[PDB]
């Protein structure tokens, strides 16, 4: 039971962005929502 | 000819100014 | 009581008005309501039965004669026989009987009044039709009569241009050449060449129909090897075929495509056929004046509401509406719209300063300046739009190779060749990461702003050199002097 290093949080956030496709706007909207969800938790409020 | 056009212009212009 | 009698007479008046509406729609339209049910439900099923009766209608337009009436009786029964053998189409079964009902109701009107039996497009006094003007039913009457010469040309022109350009595929290029040749020159002999080209188009429309119905539902016989099946392997080559409209089986062909071209080929053919009939007053005056002294004279009419504001906005259109549609083009945010940007401001400044005071020996050169400047630009940008999207959809000096060449080509696609826009198409993985790296806004289509712009500039450049605007500059110079 431990916290999360900032490297892992940065990796997750970076992976969230590139998930979409070039054409579909729904993919962009989903990526934006998923990224907005993560930023509300600091690394000091995440438990692995 | 030319005098008719001149008097037509000199009649129309004061009407527009008024 | 008396109130009941007055209500009954009001109901009778309403019935008389509705009967007049039925009669006028019977006489004025005739085959329109049939031809469109023909195409709307054509899109709905697309099975062979339509083929015989679609080539039928196009040839019917290509046989502009009284023989056309034999094909009209064909439109009457063709459906009844095929519908009986196959047993909303049942509504069409009684709808063809309604054509005979139309003739039956015509005979009823013949014995009622003591007037000669003939078609009447102008039902209320003919003198008001020459009035062209304010206060009443003459508005719809105007929609009728100037559909014949002056408003009709602009209406069909904007219709064909905007519809085909928003279709944004194949046809786009041929009718782009049509636009270049039509708007570049001004001539009635070129209009006869255009009479022979619309005759060709009247055959080419059933060609498109047959391309869409080239084979029975499915038997997998032939598909011209997908237009020579080039050498590449991609959804790009799939879309090369999407483009040359050759055979293509697994597609629900866009209903909007057929409805648009069919209806806008009917309107254009009718408009041009009427155009060949009578004369014109657009440009014969200009060659007479050419052969600072414009000498067309006419009354300034009466300021009695409606006409006052109509002619007043007609005056203001030179400034606000045309330039504002060019400003929507400015907001198109494209490298081509940049040319619009430092074109429009110069137009404002220079043109205002120049024909506020009726520049000497330069009015004709200035109106040619406006004509070329704001027609050639919009046509060139609208012509490349479709050509560059053709280039992007297909394969040619692919923009993904080398480091320095890759950078230069990425910059090139950044501002010039951009990306293809079409509702149905496909891409592969390699081009997927290429588009990921290069990035684009995926929204470019000109239907947003260019169409309204072009509409205004043509509609007003056919006026900026004609009609009462020639008399209007007198007001401009008098206001400047006073």
């Amino acid at each position: 039971l431990g916290m999360i290093k900032p490297d892992q949080l940065a990796s997750l956030n970076q992976a969230l962005t590139d998930s979409y496709t070039t054409r579909d706007t729904n993919s962009i909207l989903r990526s934006r929502m998923s990224v907005s969800y993560l930023k509300g938790y600091t690394y000091e409020d995440i438990l692995i | 000819s030319r005098k008719l056009t001149d008097i037509r212009s000199a009649v129309d212009l004061p009407s527009l100014q008024l | 009581h008396a109130a009941g009698d007055t209500l009954v007479k009001k109901l009778h008046k309403l019935a008389n008005q509705t009967i007049e509406l039925l009669w006028r729609f019977f006489e004025v339209h005739i085959s329109k309501i049939v031809f469109v049910i023909i195409a709307i439900f054509i899109a709905n099923n697309i099975n062979a039965l339509y083929i015989p009766l679609v080539i039928l209608l196009s040839l019917a337009i290509c046989l502009p004669s009284a023989a056309d009436g034999i094909f009209s009786l064909f439109m009457c029964a063709y459906l009844f026989l095929v519908a009986l053998s196959k047993m909303g189409v049942i509504v069409s079964i009684i709808a063809l009987a309604f054509q005979s009902i139309v003739i039956y109701r015509q005979r009823h009107y013949r014995a009622s009044l003591g007037l000669p039996e003939s078609m009447r497009a102008k039902v209320f006094p003919d003198f008001h039709h020459s009035h062209f003007d304010r206060s009443l039913k003459n508005a719809i009457q105007f929609l009728i009569d100037y559909g014949f010469y002056k408003f009709g040309l602009e209406i069909t022109m904007i219709a064909i241009g905007i519809d085909i350009f928003n279709r944004m595929d194949a046809l786009a290029a041929i009718q782009c050449f049509w636009l270049v040749l039509f708007a570049l020159n001004k001539r009635v002999f070129v209009r006869r060449i255009w009479v022979f080209y619309v005759i060709y188009m009247a055959i080419l429309y059933p060609l498109q129909f047959f391309s869409y119905v080239g084979l029975p539902p499915d038997s997998c016989i032939e598909y011209p090897w997908s237009y020579w099946i080039p050498s590449y392997s991609d959804d790009a080559r799939f879309n090369l075929s999407y483009l040359l409209n050759l055979s293509i089986y697994g597609v629900n062909w866009p209903s909007a495509y057929l409805i648009g071209d069919f209806f806008v080929l009917l309107l254009a053919s009718c408009q041009l056929a009427v155009f060949r009939r009578e004369g014109e007053d657009n440009d014969s005056i200009y060659n007479d004046g050419n052969f600072e002294n414009p000498q067309y004279d006419f009354i300034d009419t009466k300021k009695s509401y409606v006409d006052y504001f109509k002619s007043f906005v007609f005056h203001y259109g030179h400034w606000i509406t045309l330039m504002s549609t060019l400003a929507a083009g400015i907001a198109g945010t494209s490298l081509f719209a940049l040319g619009y940007i430092i074109f429009t401001l110069t137009m404002l400044w220079s043109g205002n300063n120049l024909y506020v005071m009726n520049s000497t020996l330069r009015s004709f050169e200035h109106t040619l300046k406006r004509w070329n400047a704001l027609l050639g630009y919009t046509l060139f940008t609208i012509t490349m739009k479709v050509c560059l999207q053709i280039f992007g959809c297909v394969f040619l000096s692919w923009f993904d190779q080398s480091g320095g060449w890759g950078k230069t080509l990425c910059i090139v696609r950044q501002l010039f060749s951009i990306t293809c826009v079409n509702n149905e198409c496909h891409v592969l993985k390699e081009l997927e990461d290429f588009s990921k790296a290069c990035a684009v806004e995926t929204k470019e289509g000109n239907i947003g702003f260019d169409v309204i712009a072009l509409s205004f500039l043509v509609f007003q450049i056919r006026i900026f050199h004609s009609w009462y605007f020639q008399h209007c500059m007198v007001e401009y110079r008098s206001e400047v002097i006073l």
